[PDB]
């Protein structure tokens, strides 16, 4: 930001973060490291970044209990687990 | 479902002393091929016998993929039924043997025997314990029927189950032990203390009675393909949804059959056969057609059926011609089943059925006039005449299909004979294998 | 408003139960395809079929692709439909196969109808009312959290889950926060902070939302219009797994996997379970593959395949060459490219060239749509140049012509502008000729 | 300032008129009267903006300025305009197909323009004072931020000292906070503080402290291309995307939800199209399969205006076996209009030499320039203007500043053009390497 | 002693102040044209206003292309950035070709930055961190000590969090960078080694200099490298990391928008004097071996603003382009690129100056060869080649070396002659001969 202060504010209208530095924090820092470290609360809603129709979906079923259509539409490798008795197989190799 | 080109197919239309009907389970004609398809079933339903190939040949629109269905549908279930193309091997983050391998494991079914017991009461009391972050859960459950009333010790996967479809006091629930299953049957306690939180709805269920836990045996069949899968890394279960299992090694595959070969012995699970059927068998490589020789030698191979529609042809992969497109080695190993083409009563018995099924009702001289015109061009083509006809029917506000239904849908849709000479008689029209082209008019 | 060689298409335009207008919905001439086309837009709207397959057939530049975007706006918006080209199915991350698969899963949509309650509002309190007798070594033992929620004419105090708190710590709820639970799940979502409650006047990073409208207690019925792709692609990836290597997917490259067939069994039979409930409704599309002559013959025969499914959408298939050879083999010569195969398993819609005056009347309509007035002398100077020339080069004309009618201060479009943009951009045909005559490697 | 003197560096655009009468020698154009009126005419119709997907294909034998035409059609359409000049080669790729490539290419050139208003406090950190709240809710702070006329105080929330908290802040550090959005930024560290730590940091960065009003209104154009927004939208943290480019085949449902959502926000007035200008030079060097591609996806509303450039006679289409005009397919062809640049007389060829050696203030003598124009007539227009400036070098090894018709006969002497290097390859076809691989390094027999 | 390539004998062009090439000098013997269009070229580079000119050097096998682009090498300078490489290297299976193309154009073109390194070496006597919270540690006081004396400095959290990375304690002679930051631990002082009989720790002696030290150095960078220092898919270039990370990182298609930052970005510090712009030379030897979407993309890529010189070599004639069926152009090169080259023809040579090549070879190579020896290897470098008599002058050396001797006789000529074939008479032996030689 010191020598490219319109990159950085480019890619903060583009993605909607609240900090200047987070393109350079991100750009130098490991990706496991990152991987470990993202726990990002608030976005700005004036932004470029959309909201898709599959991650609302997944958004809905974060916390949703079972028998409901959208709950059990998106959970069917969980239906996939419990049907086939997969708890209790034994390990072959 | 919605109905497709093979959905009247419900069988094979056999007897008992393996003979076919004239018409019979939906398929109508094609005696010989249908009895040998009989006696492919019944070799697959004995399942001593493994590793046989079988070819089905004869000209297009004849029945081959139909005679496939009907073994498929008279398989019955809990037997595997993987039907491929030619063209699924083929791909870019498996080999052509990794992927036959794959499709010749996803045939062989495991049917294995588990111990369960089953858990239906009333809920009295859950007590749940967490960490602080909410890492480590453990706790007590005191259930109750109207016998007697214990206390179980809950685990982080059913109190992981309980948090979700939300358990309080007063609700009838059953747990399936072998599986982690909470199951919700209901709420019979009613309590006048409601909360503004919930909007749950939960129906009167009666309280039950007898024993609180109940001993069974479940019998659930999981395919080789999965067990190598699930074996063969950490996350193999979402392996077996996304796809990605590239290359599973060949120790895996050996561990894997010398554990269901101990489970065979032990009598915990069984090992229950299955068909791969290949259509359009032509597309494969030779190296595939090697693969494939070696890989019927195997004792978890299954029954190979294999369709092609081509005569005298070009092996891929190779610059000489082959009888099916399939090499003599392959052709020693397989036994070929002919099938031939339909007369006129054939195809007027396969068109009312098509169009019984597809609720579509004809004259008598409107199928008189689809028989005549499936015989002249193609069964394939009166067959999806009969929908058009019976689209432009109903936009002329009748219920049934008539002559000038059939004639109109067949002016307004073409065959491929009929659009070849379209095409011949306006060559300069279209676009040649030269790429010249004349768009002006004038 | 602009315009893209299309979008005067608005339709087809047939009347009801009868024969289409010449000039109606865009359209000039081409009664027979249109009428074809009505046809099988009728046949998609009566929802019963899967895996119909249509080919139009004609030569350049005669309104193949404007017939599916005909179709595909009198479906409607809510009606999926797929554009494709040929040549997207040839992708370097997944197999082709499984482009041409999930392609035909991106034309099936489904409609979820589903009941909300939900309790938002800008908060007034949060107590967590302590309980009498709080057992004891903890500390603030929560017997029921009371939240004041507001609104616009309404106020509703609700009597929560203790366990909702935890919740309230997670996602920062404090008193002036405009929050969102549902009454099923019972999870808190924190909009923003309520636009009266701006008390950091100087600097603030707070998103603050209006207050809502109505009141805080809303049951609605909403509906969802979805792909069977999207749940495909949804159920593929692993919902909320929480581990190390799920936030690693989710921070790299979404590369593209072999989607399993069980994985779209799985699918299928819980649409089929929610089908049956009447909760769910299922709508067939339309996948429209342009220059289908551009496939490989490992393309044609998984379309073999693929097309005799349950589930598979219409597909309308569109080419300009006449007799060619089918990509992928060597001497199959073949109707527009597509082999004798697939051709015996579509329709055919053939579809022919225009005369003088229904050139003149698309030219004129892309000028009304382009909004530019042509004189009558000049309109038929353009007649005569897209009979001589190509239609398309007419109808790209119009816009120089528009460019030099505006730079000499004029609304009209003059025979003088015609000439000048005749001189100015040159045909095919004239290029074709002085690259034949110059020999300069022009 | 990094940029060199390249070979369209001359060209500041068409010269034309007012009535888009092309100009005898404007702009660094010379000639092509027809080829400069007909790129004016598509100039407009990218400035218009109200129809797309015009595939336009620049013909003619090579250097006569097809590319020269492209630059002066990218140069008079003027900024924040986007325009992708690629070449046909850069298509085929590893990671992402033909047609990925095709549309990433496509929608680079078309953008919407987003105006953002931003009330900044620039300044030094002097104190940060913290009123700790006893439940902890509502932080409250007391920010000291100070340039070099004036200082204020300011109150601070307590997403704004988490905010601050995240990253490091501390006294002495140069910060800008937008009071409308509340963006975070640190600039760094304050060069009046620097002199206090013997050893600076990893990450310190020092910067002037500024001057004037301490809050500052300032309204900023954010022109951002629908590629972007895909690749912002792929992924959950897609902005690396954007500059190392593993975009990686994005799905075609962000692209219908991205293009929903452009026309929904231009109906709600917070941003408007820019249609621009995508330019294949070299268009022949593509498959069929791109072409067909190029055919279907020219019909979209949200497509730019697609510019192609050939040097190709009737040739043969690559991905088939048949020939074809401008190696390109007649339904390609068919959705297009055709300019074609002619090749140069003497006087053409003279001033446009003339305008390269003035480029790269090289002082051309008439009898040299007469020379030269003789030259490009007789080989090439390239040839020459290689020429021009290993003449000035030669020029100047001879200690003179002006070229002589020695420098420009010496410079023609030492490097070859096509035609005498084709002679003296085929007078002496022993000494350099077959088709067949034969070669004779042996001088001696 | 040092080692001897093909061309260790060549130092530069031998041209004097006036560009006429002598005639033997700087290693070169004979062709007088090329050296002095080569010399235009340099002189064309020191300009360093010109971009995207390209030449080509056309020329028989063995008569000097390489050994001119070597020259041109020597004659710049290594400040001037050289790029050799093959048009084989251009095939890479993790990227696109055009992309490995323009990285090796932005490798060409290079950056003088002016830097100072201040180093602060020495045994930690003090270590006191001041905390001043408002937990937090405002700063840290470090005493370093080395035998010319001791020194105090305060250094900010992050310093001390990375010496607190290091596991610095009292008594350790620690590395501090002032302008970097970096702390590297050298390790425990003599001055505690007897604090236990044995430890784990590594006792290093006082730093005999003073405690900090200044110098000034120059940074030689490349476009290419601040190319690929921004655009990282996994980044953490920064950290120390001796085993590998997790996920093998794969060279990705850089976008323009990251080469418009960079230049953006390098134009500024160019603006504010800090950096230098060097414009140098990519060295493409064999360019037959590239394919037409190559020269495609070498056509595109010559006509950019940032563009180096480009040379070129060749050895073909009327050859079919890589890539096509039916285009026969000169030296493998497609004639809308030839359009754009400026091609310098390469001659051979005759008795004489293949005569003093090898004889210049033998005496950088510090082989005596006596005079008839030295005419009958020259007679065999005209009747077979002259990298025949180059490549049998050591094997003709070791032969005289095993019989005592220090000159290099005519039967050491005739014994390497017999025991070492070249191609006509291996290709003679090939063609007699029938079961596969
Ligand atoms: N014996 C039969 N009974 C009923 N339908 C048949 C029979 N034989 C063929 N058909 C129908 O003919 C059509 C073509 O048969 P199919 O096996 O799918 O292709 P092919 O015979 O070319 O392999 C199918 O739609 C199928 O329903
Ligand atoms: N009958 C018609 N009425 C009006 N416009 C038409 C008609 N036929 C073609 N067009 C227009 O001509 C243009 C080119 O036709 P197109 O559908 O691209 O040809 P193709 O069938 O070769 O793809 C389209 O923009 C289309 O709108
Ligand atoms: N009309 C023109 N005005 C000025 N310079 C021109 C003109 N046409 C061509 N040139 C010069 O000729 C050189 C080669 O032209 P170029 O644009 O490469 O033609 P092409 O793209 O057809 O090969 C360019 O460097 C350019 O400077
Ligand atoms: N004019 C010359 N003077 C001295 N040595 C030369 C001369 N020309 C070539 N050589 C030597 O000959 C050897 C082979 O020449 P080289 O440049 O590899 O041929 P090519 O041009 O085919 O690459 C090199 O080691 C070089 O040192």
């Amino acid at each position: 930001p010191s020598t490219n202060y319109e990159l950085c504010l480019f890619l903060s209208k583009l993605t909607g973060e609240p900090s200047l530095n987070e393109f350079f924090r991100v750009s130098t820092t490991p990706l496991l490291k990152r991987v470990i470290e993202r726990t990002n609360g608030p976005k700005n809603t004036d932004s470029l970044s959309f909201k898709t129709i599959t991650q609302e979906l997944l958004e809905v079923t974060r916390n949703a209990p079972s028998e409901g259509v959208m709950a059990s539409l998106l959970n069917v490798e969980k239906h996939a687990y419990e049907r086939e008795y997969l708890n209790c197989i034994q390990r072959g190799y | 479902s919605l109905i497709a080109a093979h959905s009247h197919i419900t069988g094979l239309g056999l007897d008992e002393n393996l003979q076919p009907r004239p018409t019979s389970e939906g398929m109508v004609g094609q005696l010989q091929a249908r009895r040998a398809a009989g006696v492919i079933l019944k070799m697959v339903q004995n399942g001593t016998i493994a590793g046989r190939a079988v070819l089905v040949a004869g000209p297009p629109s004849t029945g081959k993929t139909a005679l496939a269905m009907g073994v498929s549908q008279s398989l019955g279930k809990d037997v595997p039924f993987t039907a491929i193309a030619g063209s699924e091997i083929f791909s870019l983050e498996l080999s052509k043997t990794e992927a036959l391998t794959q499709a010749f494991r996803k045939s062989i079914g495991i049917k294995i025997k588990e111990e369960t017991e089953l858990i239906e009461g009333e809920v009295v009391e859950i007590q749940i314990d967490r960490s602080i972050t909410g890492g480590h859960k453990q706790g007590k459950l005191t259930i109750k029927t109207t016998d007697m009333e214990t206390i179980y010790e809950l685990g982080n996967k059913m109190i992981d189950g309980l948090t979700k479809e939300k358990v309080l006091a007063g609700d009838v629930i059953s747990i399936d032990k072998a599986s982690g299953k909470i199951t919700k049957l209901g709420r019979s306690f009613a309590r006048s203390r409601d909360y503004d939180a919930m909007g749950a709805d939960t129906r009167f269920v009666q309280c039950p009675e007898g024993e609180l836990q109940k001993r069974k045996t479940v019998v659930h069949t999981v395919s080789l393909h999965e067990i190598d899968v699930i074996n063969s890394r950490t996350q193999g279960f979402l392996a077996l949804f996304t796809g990605d299992t590239g290359e599973i090694r060949s120790e895996v595959r050996d561990q894997i059959n010398t554990k269901v070969a101990e489970w065979k012995e032990e009598g915990k699970a069984e090992i229950v056969p299955g068909v791969l059927f290949i259509d359009e068998v032509h597309m494969l490589d030779i190296e595939c057609f090697s693969f494939i020789n070696r890989a019927l030698e195997d004792e978890f191979a299954p029954i190979v059926m294999m369709a092609t529609n081509r005569g005298v042809s070009k092996t891929r992969g190779t610059n000489y011609k082959s009888p099916h497109g399939l090499p003599l080695d392959l052709l020693d190993r397989s036994i070929i089943i002919t099938t031939k083409s339909y007369n006129e009563q054939e195809i007027k018995t396969i068109l009312s059925i098509r169009a019984q099924e597809e609720e579509v009702e004809l004259s008598s001289d409107a199928l008189d006039l689809l028989t005549k015109t499936g015989v002249e061009t193609s069964l394939r083509y009166s067959s999806n005449l009969i929908s058009v006809a019976q689209q432009i029917a109903m936009k002329r506000k009748n219920n049934t299909v008539e002559v000038e239904d059939v004639k109109r849908a067949y002016l307004l849709f073409l065959d491929s004979a009929r659009s070849v000479k379209y095409v011949q008689e306006n060559e300069s029209q279209y676009i040649d294998d030269q790429g010249n082209v004349q768009i002006s008019i004038a | 408003t602009r315009t893209a060689a299309h979008t005067h298409i608005k339709g087809l335009g047939l009347d009801e139960s009868g024969v289409a207008k010449r000039v109606e919905g865009g359209f000039v001439g081409q009664i027979e395809a249109r009428e074809a086309c009505g046809v099988i837009v009728d046949l998609i709207k009566a929802k019963k079929m899967s895996g119909r397959a249509i080919l139009l057939a004609g030569g350049p530049s005669t309104g193949k692709t404007a017939l599916a975007l005909a179709i595909s706006q009198e479906l409607g918006p809510k009606v999926p439909f797929c554009p494709l080209v040929g040549s997207e199915l040839y992708s370097v991350e997944v197999k082709k196969t499984e482009t041409l698969m999930e392609n035909f899963r991106r034309a099936i949509g489904l409609r979820i109808k589903e009941t909300k309650e939900v309790y938002e509002g800008e908060v007034t309190e949060l107590t967590p009312e302590d309980a009498e007798n709080p057992l004891g070594g903890y500390g603030k033992t929560i017997s029921h959290v009371i939240v004041g929620l507001k609104s616009a004419k309404g106020t509703k105090t609700l009597r929560l889950d203790p366990t909702i708190y935890e919740s309230i710590q997670r996602e920062k709820v404090s008193i002036g926060d405009v929050i969102y639970i549902e009454a099923n799940t019972g999870a808190v979502k924190r909009v923003g902070r309520s636009d009266a409650y701006a008390t950091e006047f100087d600097l603030e990073t707070e998103e603050y939302v209006p207050l809502p409208k109505g009141e805080v207690h809303k049951k609605k019925e909403i509906v969802q219009d979805v792909t069977l792709h999207d749940l495909d692609v949804a159920n593929a990836r692993p919902q909320g797994g929480q581990d190390v290597i799920s936030m690693m997917g989710q921070l790299l490259k979404p590369k593209k996997t072999e989607i399993t067939e069980k994985l779209r069994q799985e699918v299928n039979k819980v649409v089929a379970k929610y089908i049956d409930q009447g909760v769910a409704e299922l709508i067939p599309g339309v996948l429209f593959i342009d220059e289908v002559n551009m496939l490989d013959i490992e393309i044609f025969t998984y379309l073999n395949k693929a097309l005799e499914s349950n589930i598979a959408p219409v597909v309308v298939l569109a080419s300009n060459r006449g007799m060619t050879t089918v990509r992928g083999t060597e001497d199959v010569i073949s109707p527009h490219g597509v082999p004798p195969d697939l051709i015996d398993r579509l329709l055919i819609v053939r579809t022919l060239p225009y005369d003088k005056d229904e050139i003149r009347t698309i030219i004129e309509r892309r000028a009304t749509v382009e909004r530019l007035q042509v004189e009558s002398s000049a309109l038929d100077l353009l007649a005569t140049m897209g009979t001589e020339t190509s239609l398309r080069y007419a109808l790209q004309l119009l816009a120089p012509c528009g460019i030099l009618a505006q730079t000499s201060n004029r609304k009209e479009i003059v025979v003088n502008d015609v000439n000048e943009a005749k001189l100015l951009f040159l045909d095919a045909k004239r290029s074709t000729k002085i690259l034949e005559t110059s020999a300069n490697y022009l």
